[PDB]
RNA sequence: GUAUGUCUAAAGUUAGCUCUUAUUUACUAACAAACUAG
C-alpha cells in the first residue's frame, strides 16, 4: 500500500542533481525536471541537517513546514512554466563555486521577473486617470506573491541559498 | 513655549489655564468607549378618565409612560437600538440553536523528519508583544522599538561591536589630527584606508 | 472615466429623474418587501415608509436633479413637525411614528405635477436615441 | 478675538468642530506657496488658489461632513468607506488625499492581521484551535451595507461566552452562550460633529450584521471592533468569554497608540493640514551616529533619484516633450555589501502621466516587493531612505512591515551618481524586463576590509563621480594596466593605489567645491567629515565640551 | 397573473436576437414608466391591510406595468382607518420599550430585486396594524 | 522572415519568424552575434547568435539602417522624416532629427 | 497635466571661401531641489 511507495521512492531517491542547463529550456521534460528540482532541495536540506549544531537551530523546522507544499508539488509536476524554469535557474546557478550572486539574480527573476509592477500602486494621489488602473494587480499578471503558501516556499528558496552561502564559505 | 499668540494669552476680564476644561490635554492617548448609559424620565379625559390629555389625544380607542429621553447630542437621538433587552439576538440564538441541533502524497512527502500532520502574519512587531502598558515604548514614525539592546533614554543607539570600532576609529582619527593636503587628511572618513592602515599597524 | 467617458456618461435631469423616483418607489416596496417576508412588524414598516416620505432628500437624492421637489421635501419635513408633536404628546422623544398619509399625498401630488414634465423629457431623450438629434 | 473664542465655547468647543481630535498632537498648544513664484500658466494660478482652500475645507471637515444635514443625500467616497454629505468638491478632494493607495483598506488589514497576532499571541491563554484568516472580499474594508468575518476563532474546548456587551462592561455574564467558534470584525468609520459616539456605532453595527436574514458570519457570537479614524476612538461590542475582554482593552489600546497604519493616517493629517510639531524619536543620520548603519544588524539604503530619468527632444511643433528612459533603484546594504538593483523598464510606464509621484510610488512598491522577497529573518531592521520625498509612499507600502525602523537621513548621500558607473550604467540600459540586477559594490573589499573602510571609500569616489563625472572617471581610468573584472565595478587596485585613488578624489571632491563656493578651509574636522558627506550644533556643543575637557 | 410573471421572468436574459422590438418596447416605456410609478404610489396597500390585490395592465413584452385601478376609499371610513391606525401606533409606541426602525437601504447594492414567487407568494404576511375593536 | 545564408554553404543560422515584414537587416561591424533587424511595425529588434532588446521611439514603419564607424552606435529612420542614433544596445536616441519640411528618409 | 487628435492583417477577390571645435545668447520641458490647468 503506503510503504511499498515509500521502499520505492526511497530506492529511487537513491538512484542524479546536477541539472542541464539544457534540460532547463528543454519543456518537455518537465517531470524529470520537476523531480531534480525536488530532490536537490532534499539535498540541501539533508546538508542542513548536518551543519545545524552552529548556524540558525531555529529555522530548519519552520523551512521543513515551509517547504512541505514545494515538496508536494515538485514530485508530480504540479507547478506553473516560469516558476518552474526560474527555480530550475536558481538551482542550477546554485550548485556552482561563485555563482551565489548569479543564484540570487535567478532568484529575483523567480521572485519578481518579468511583470512591471508587482504589487501594485493601487490608485495613489488625487486625479486617478483612467490608464490608472492597469498599474494595480491582484491578479492578471501582477506577482508570483499570490498565495501565503506559495510565497512561503519562495522565500524558503532563499533561505536554502543563504544557507548554501554560508556551506560553501566556511568549508 | 510661545506658540500661543498675543490675543489667546490674553485673558478674560474676571479671574493659559482658563481654557483647559475631545480634550486640551494629553490627546495622544486614543479615547476610551463611552456609550449606552441610558436614561427613561417620566380637566381629565373623557375617554379614559386619566389626567393630562384631551379626547383628541387619548391613547385608548374611544369607548361611550417610559419615555426615550434626556438628549443632548445627535448620535445617541437616532439610535435603532437604544433600547435593548436582547430581544432580538436572542432570537437569533434560539434560530442557531435549532439549526445547531442539526491521502498519501502526504505520506510520501515525510521523507524528512516533519511527522507533524498582505503581511507575513508571522510577523508580531514588537509593540504586539508590548501589549502590557508601558510609557510608549514604541514610536510609529521611526517604527523603531527601545530595549536595553540598541536603545537609550533625546537619544540613539548602542554602537555595538562594528560601531563601537568605528568609535574606536573617529576617536583615532581625533587623536592623529589633535596630535599631528595633510590639513584636510586629518580626519578619518577623509582619507578612509590611511587611518584604517594606521590603526592596525598601531596594533603591532 | 477618461473625460471622453465623462462626457458622454453625464446624463441630464430626464434620466437622473428617472433614477431618483425609481430610487424612492424601490425604497417603498423594499420595505413592503421586508414586511412580507417575515422580517419586520407592521408597525415598524409603517415607521419605516414614513422615514422614506419624509427623508427623500436623505436616502434618494432627487433634490439634486430638479430641486422645487424640495418644495414637497420641506412640506413633508413640515408634517413631520405636525404629525411629530401629535403623535407625541405623552410620548416624549423616539421612533415608532408611522401616520404616513400626508406626505404620501404630498409625494402623489409631486408624481401628479411631474408625469407630463419626465413625458416630454424622456420623449425627447429618447427620440435623440432612435431617431437623432435635430 | 479673545471674547470671540470665549463666545464660540471657549477651545474644546471649536476644536469638538474640527479635525483636531484626528490629529495626533501630544498637546494643544503645539497646533500653531512658493509656487506662485514660479512662471507656471495664467489659469495655473486657479489651483494654487485651490490650495490652500483645501486645508481649510479639511480642518473644518468633521463639521462639514456632518450628519445634521436638512436636505443631503449619502453618497460614498470612492474606495474608502467615508459618507459624504452632499458633492461638496475640495472636502473630497482632501479625503481622496488623505486615504489615497487604499490607506483605509491599509489601515483595516493592518489591523486585523495585527489583532490576528495579538490572538496568535495569546493561544493558549483562551483555549484556542487555529485562529483562521479569512480569504475576505477584495473591497470588503469599505462595503458598509454588510460585512464579512475578517478574524475567525476556532475552539478546542467550546466556549462559555457572554450575552453581548461592550469592551468597557464592568459586569458580564459567563453562563449563558456556549459555542466553539468566535469571529471578529474590525470596523472602520470617518466620525464627524453629529456621529462619532463610537459605542452606540458599533453597538448598532454587531447588531445590524448579526441580524440580518442573509447570513454572512459563521456564528452569532463574535467581536466587532469599530475605530473612529477621525476622533482618535475605538469600541468593541459583542460576545466575551473568560480573559478577553482586558485582552481586548490592552490590545486596542496598544494598536490605537502604536499601530503604523493609524500613524500614518495622522501623520497624512498633520501633513495636509500642513501643521506639525516633531519630536523626534531616535533620530535620522548625522555624522554623530554615522556607524548606526551597520550596527551588525540587516539593513538597506533605498536611493530614489535615478527611478525617473529622462530624455527631452523636440517633437514637431516647438515643443520639447520628455521621455521616460530606463531607470534604477540604488538598494544599498552597507555591512554585507550587496546591491539590490532594481532595473526600472520604460515598460512600467505605460500610458502613464503625472510620472513623478508615480516614480515615487514604484519605488516604494519595488521596495516592498524586494523585503517581501526576503524572509523576516532577513528582513532589513531598519530601512535608511536618501530622499524625503520617498518616505511618503514607502511608510504606506511597508505598512505590511511593521518590523522595519524607517529612517530619514541628513545626509545628501551621492548614490544617484550610479549611472556614473560603467557597468551600472549598462545593467540599466540594457533591459527588456523590468530586472533585478545584483552587484557587490564590496568585491575586492571583503577580503582584507571590512563595510566601514570601503562604504567611506564609496562615499568619497561617487561624492566625486556626481561632483565632476568625467574628471573622476578619468582618475578611475588613468592606468591603462589596472583593469576591472567581469564580475567587479570597481578597478582591481592594490592598497596603495586605492590610497592614490581616494587622495585623487578627495582632492578633486573638495577642489571643486572650493571653486564652486570660494570656501577658504573647513574650520572644523567634523564639518569637514559633514562637507564630504539639527544636530549640526548639538556636535558643536559635544565637540566644544570634549576637546575641552583634555 | 403567472402569465404576466413568465413574460417578467423571460425578460431577464434579454440576449436574443428576438428581443430586439421588445428592447425598442423597453425604451418607449420610460415616457411611461413615472405614471406607474404614480399608479404604484396611489394604490400602496394601508397599514390595516396586509397586501392589496390590484388590477394591473402589463405590455405583450413586459415591457411597462401599469397598475389599472384608482384607490377609491369612504371619506369617514378613509379618516376612522387611519385614526384606529394613528391610536394603534400610539398604543404600540408606548407599551413597546424598543422600536427598531427599518434599515435604509433594506437591501445591498450587489442583491438583485427578489422574485414575488420563490420568496414571498409561498410565505404567508404577517399581522397589519389592527387596533384591537371591543 | 530574417535568414542569415553562408556566402561559402549556405546553411541555417536563424530563421527569424517575425510579426511584420521588416525592413533592412543588418549587422555590427564588431561582433557577428549583433545583429539588428528593422521591422515595420515600428520596431526593431536587436539580437544575437534570439532577442536581445527591443527600441520603439519611431512612430511609422522604419524604412532604412546604418552604424558608424567600426559600428558602436546605430542609425535609424522610418516613414517619419526623423533619424534616430541609437547606441550599442541602448534604447534611447542621442538625436531624433526632425523640421517640419522633412519627407522622410527612406534610404542612407 | 489636461481637453483633444493621430497610427495599429484576424479574414488573401479569379488574367573671399569648404571645414573641425569651444564660449556666449534666445525659446522650450509635470526633468529636480506630492500639490497646481484652459
Ligand atoms: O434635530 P432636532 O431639532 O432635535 O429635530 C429632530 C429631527 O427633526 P428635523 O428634521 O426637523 O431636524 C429628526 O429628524 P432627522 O434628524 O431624522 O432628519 C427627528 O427624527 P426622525 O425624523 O427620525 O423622526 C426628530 O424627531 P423625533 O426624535 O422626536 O422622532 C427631531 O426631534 P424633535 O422632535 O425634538 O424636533
Ligand atoms: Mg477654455
Ligand atoms: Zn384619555
Amino acid at each position: 500500500n503506503r510503504p511499498e511507495r515509500i521502499q520505492e521512492a526511497i530506492a529511487q531517491d537513491k538512484t542524479s542533481v546536477i541539472i542541464d542547463p539544457s534540460q532547463i529550456g528543454s519543456t518537455e521534460g518537465k517531470p524529470l525536471l520537476s523531480m531534480k528540482c525536488n530532490l536537490y532541495i532534499h539535498e540541501i536540506l539533508s546538508r542542513w541537517k548536518a551543519s545545524l549544531e552552529a548556524y540558525h537551530p531555529e529555522l530548519f523546522l519552520d523551512t521543513k513546514k515551509a517547504l512541505f507544499p514545494l515538496l508536494l508539488q515538485l514530485r508530480r509536476n504540479q507547478l506553473a512554466p516560469d516558476l518552474l524554469i526560474s527555480l530550475a535557474t536558481v538551482l542550477y546557478h546554485l550548485q556552482q563555486p561563485k555563482e551565489i550572486n548569479l543564484a540570487v539574480q535567478s532568484y529575483m527573476k523567480l521572485s519578481i521577473g518579468n511583470v512591471a509592477w508587482p504589487i501594485g500602486v493601487t490608485s495613489v494621489g488625487i486625479h486617478a486617470r483612467s490608464a490608472h488602473s492597469k498599474i494595480q494587480g491582484g491578479r492578471n499578471a501582477a506577482n508570483i506573491m499570490i498565495d501565503e503558501r506559495t510565497r512561503l516556499w519562495i522565500t524558503s528558496i532563499k533561505r536554502l541559498i543563504t544557507f548554501e552561502e554560508w556551506y560553501t564559505s566556511n568549508h | 513655549n510661545i506658540h500661543i499668540p498675543r490675543y489667546i494669552r490674553n485673558q478674560p476680564w474676571y479671574y493659559l489655564v482658563h481654557h483647559r476644561q475631545l480634550d486640551i490635554d494629553n490627546n495622544s492617548e486614543p479615547k476610551i468607549g463611552m456609550g449606552i448609559k441610558d436614561e427613561f424620565k417620566l380637566s381629565f379625559c373623557r375617554n379614559c378618565g386619566e389626567a393630562g390629555h384631551k379626547e383628541k389625544d387619548c391613547m385608548e380607542k374611544p369607548r361611550k409612560v417610559l419615555v426615550r429621553a434626556t438628549d443632548d447630542d445627535w448620535d445617541s437621538r437616532k439610535d435603532r437600538w437604544y433600547g435593548y433587552s436582547g430581544k432580538e439576538y436572542n432570537e437569533l440564538i434560539s434560530k442557531w440553536e435549532r439549526d445547531k441541533r442539526n491521502i498519501e502524497l502526504m505520506k510520501l512527502e515525510l521523507y524528512k523528519d516533519s511527522v507533524g500532520s498582505t503581511r507575513l502574519r508571522e510577523d508580531k512587531a514588537a509593540y504586539l508583544n508590548d501589549i502590557n502598558s508601558t510609557e510608549s515604548n514604541y514610536d510609529p514614525k521611526s517604527r523603531l522599538y527601545k530595549t536595553e539592546t540598541l536603545g537609550a533614554v533625546m537619544f540613539r543607539r548602542h554602537l555595538t561591536g562594528e560601531g563601537l570600532k568605528l568609535n574606536e576609529l573617529n576617536q583615532f582619527a581625533r587623536s592623529h589630527a589633535k596630535e599631528m593636503k595633510e590639513k584636510v587628511q586629518h580626519v578619518l572618513v577623509a582619507n578612509p584606508t590611511k587611518y584604517e592602515y594606521l590603526k592596525k599597524k598601531r596594533e603591532q | 472615466l477618461t473625460t471622453k467617458e465623462r462626457k458622454k456618461s453625464r446624463l441630464g435631469n430626464s434620466f437622473h429623474l428617472m433614477r431618483e423616483l425609481l430610487k424612492m418607489m424601490k425604497l417603498i416596496v423594499d420595505t413592503h418587501v421586508q414586511f412580507r417576508l417575515g422580517n419586520v412588524d407592521a408597525f415598524q414598516l409603517a415607521d419605516g415608509i414614513h422615514y422614506i416620505l419624509n427623508h427623500i432628500g436623505q436616502l434618494t437624492g432627487i433634490y439634486r436633479y430638479k430641486y422645487k421637489v424640495m418644495h414637497q421635501i420641506r412640506a413633508c419635513k413640515d408634517l413631520k413637525h405636525i404629525i411629530y408633536y401629535k403623535f407625541n404628546k405623552n410620548l416624549g422623544k423616539g421612533p415608532g411614528c408611522g401616520f404616513w398619509q400626508p406626505a404620501w399625498r404630498v409625494w402623489l401630488n409631486f408624481l401628479r405635477g411631474t408625469i407630463p414634465l419626465l413625458e416630454r423629457y424622456i420623449g425627447n431623450l429618447i427620440t435623440r436615441q432612435f431617431e437623432g438629434r435635430s | 478675538r479673545t471674547d470671540v473664542i470665549q463666545a464660540l465655547g471657549g477651545i474644546e468647543t471649536i476644536l469638538e468642530h474640527t479635525l483636531f481630535k484626528g490629529t495626533g498632537f501630544n498637546s494643544w498648544e503645539g497646533l500653531f506657496d512658493s509656487m506662485q513664484f514660479k512662471k507656471l500658466t495664467h489659469a495655473q494660478r486657479t489651483g494654487l488658489s485651490q490650495i490652500p482652500n483645501r486645508r481649510f475645507t479639511l480642518w473644518w471637515s468633521p463639521t462639514i461632513n456632518r450628519a445634521n444635514v436638512y436636505v443631503g443625500f449619502l453618497v460614498q467616497l470612492d474606495l474608502t468607506g467615508i459618507f459624504l454629505h452632499g458633492k461638496i468638491p475640495t472636502l473630497k478632494i482632501s479625503l481622496i488625499q488623505i486615504f489615497r493607495a487604499h490607506l483605509w483598506q491599509k489601515i483595516h488589514e493592518s489591523i486585523v492581521f495585527d489583532i490576528c497576532q495579538i490572538l496568535d499571541g495569546e493561544l493558549d491563554v483562551l483555549q484556542i484551535e487555529s485562529v483562521t484568516k479569512e480569504t475576505v472580499h477584495p473591497r470588503k474594508s469599505y462595503k458598509m451595507n454588510s460585512s464579512a468575518a475578517d478574524i475567525t476563532m476556532e475552539s478546542v474546548h467550546e466556549w462559555e461566552v457572554s450575552k453581548p456587551s461592550l469592551l468597557h462592561e464592568t459586569n458580564d455574564s459567563f453562563k449563558g452562550l456556549i459555542t466553539n467558534k468566535m469571529w471578529f470584525d474590525v470596523q472602520l468609520r470617518y466620525g464627524d460633529y453629529d456621529s462619532h459616539d463610537i459605542s452606540r456605532y458599533v453597538r448598532a453595527k454587531f447588531l445590524d450584521y448579526t441580524t440580518d436574514n442573509v447570513s454572512m458570519y459563521p456564528s452569532p457570537t463574535g467581536v466587532m471592533i469599530g475605530i473612529d479614524l477621525a476622533y482618535n476612538m475605538y469600541d468593541a461590542y459583542g460576545n466575551w468569554f473568560n480573559g478577553l475582554k482586558p485582552l481586548i482593552q490592552n490590545s486596542m489600546r496598544t494598536i490605537m497608540k502604536a499601530n503604523p497604519a493609524l500613524y500614518v493616517l495622522r501623520e497624512r493629517i498633520r501633513k495636509g493640514l500642513q501643521i506639525y510639531q516633531s519630536s523626534v524619536q531616535e533620530p535620522f543620520l548625522n555624522s554623530s551616529n554615522y556607524a548606526e548603519l551597520f550596527n551588525n544588524d540587516i539593513k538597506l539604503f533605498v536611493d530614489d533619484t535615478n527611478v525617473y530619468r529622462v530624455t527631452v527632444h523636440k517633437t514637431f511643433e516647438g515643443n520639447v516633450a520628455t521621455k521616460a528612459i530606463n531607470g534604477c533603484i540604488f538598494t544599498l546594504n552597507p555591512k554585507t555589501g550587496h546591491l539590490f538593483l532594481k532595473i526600472i523598464h520604460t515598460s512600467v510606464w505605460a500610458g502613464q502621466k503625472r510620472l513623478s509621484q508615480l516614480a515615487k510610488w514604484k519605488t516604494a512598491e519595488e521596495v516592498s516587493a524586494l523585503v517581501r522577497s526576503l524572509p523576516k529573518e532577513e528582513q532589513p531592521k531598519q530601512i535608511i531612505v536618501t530622499r524625503k520625498a520617498m518616505l511618503d509612499p514607502l511608510e504606506v507600502h511597508m505598512l505590511d512591515f511593521p518590523n522595519i525602523a524607517i529612517r530619514p537621513t541628513e545626509l545628501r548621500l551621492p548614490f544617484s551618481a550610479a549611472m556614473s558607473i560603467d557597468k551600472l550604467s549598462d545593467v540599466v540600459m540594457k533591459a527588456t524586463e523590468p530586472q533585478m540586477v545584483l552587484f557587490n559594490i564590496y568585491d575586492d573589499w571583503l577580503d582584507r576590509i571590512s563595510s566601514y573602510t570601503a562604504f567611506s571609500r564609496l562615499t568619497l569616489l561617487l561624492r566625486a563621480l556626481k561632483t565632476n563625472e568625467e574628471s573622476a572617471k578619468m582618475i578611475l581610468l588613468s592606468d591603462p594596466t589596472i583593469t576591472i573584472k567581469s564580475y567587479h565595478l570597481w578597478p582591481s587596485f592594490t592598497d596603495e593605489q586605492w590610497i592614490t585613488i581616494e587622495s585623487q578624489m578627495r582632492d578633486l571632491i573638495l577642489t571643486e567645491y572650493g571653486r564652486k563656493y570660494n570656501v577658504n578651509i573647513s574650520a572644523l574636522t567634523q564639518t569637514e567629515i559633514k562637507d564630504i558627506i539639527p544636530s549640526v550644533k548639538r556636535q558643536k556643543m559635544a565637540e566644544l565640551e570634549a576637546a575641552r575637557s583634555e | 397573473p403567472e402569465h404576466l410573471r413568465k413574460i417578467i421572468n423571460t425578460h431577464s436574459d434579454m440576449a436574443s436576437k428576438m428581443y430586439n422590438t421588445d428592447k425598442k418596447a423597453f425604451l418607449g416605456a420610460l415616457k411611461y414608466l413615472p405614471h406607474a410609478i404614480l399608479k404604484l404610489l396611489e394604490n400602496m396597500p394601508h397599514p390595516w391591510e396586509q397586501a392589496k390585490e390590484v388590477k394591473v395592465l402589463y405590455h405583450t413584452s413586459g415591457a411597462i406595468t401599469f397598475v389599472n385601478e384608482t384607490p377609491r376609499v369612504i371619506e369617514p371610513v378613509y379618516t376612522a382607518q387611519w385614526s384606529a391606525t394613528w391610536i394603534a401606533m400610539r398604543r404600540e409606541k408606548r407599551d413597546r420599550t424598543h422600536f427598531k426602525r427599518m434599515r435604509f437601504p433594506p437591501f445591498d447594492d450587489d442583491e438583485p430585486p427578489l422574485s414575488y414567487e420563490q420568496h414571498i407568494e409561498n410565505i404567508e404576511p404577517l399581522d397589519p396594524i389592527n387596533l384591537p375593536l371591543d | 522572415s530574417v535568414k542569415i545564408w553562408d556566402t561559402e554553404t549556405g546553411k541555417v543560422k536563424t530563421r527569424l519568424h517575425l510579426n511584420s515584414t521588416p525592413a533592412d537587416v543588418e549587422s555590427r561591424p564588431t561582433n557577428p552575434h549583433e545583429f539588428i533587424v528593422g521591422l515595420s511595425n515600428s520596431k526593431i529588434l536587436h539580437y544575437d547568435d534570439g532577442l536581445v532588446q527591443t527600441y520603439d521611439h519611431h512612430l511609422s514603419s522604419i524604412l532604412a539602417l546604418k552604424y558608424f564607424p567600426d559600428g558602436s552606435k546605430f542609425i535609424s529612420s522610418s516613414e517619419d522624416k526623423t533619424v534616430r542614433i541609437w547606441e550599442n544596445q541602448i534604447n534611447v536616441p542621442i538625436k531624433q532629427i526632425s523640421d517640419t519640411a522633412q519627407h522622410s528618409m527612406p534610404f542612407l
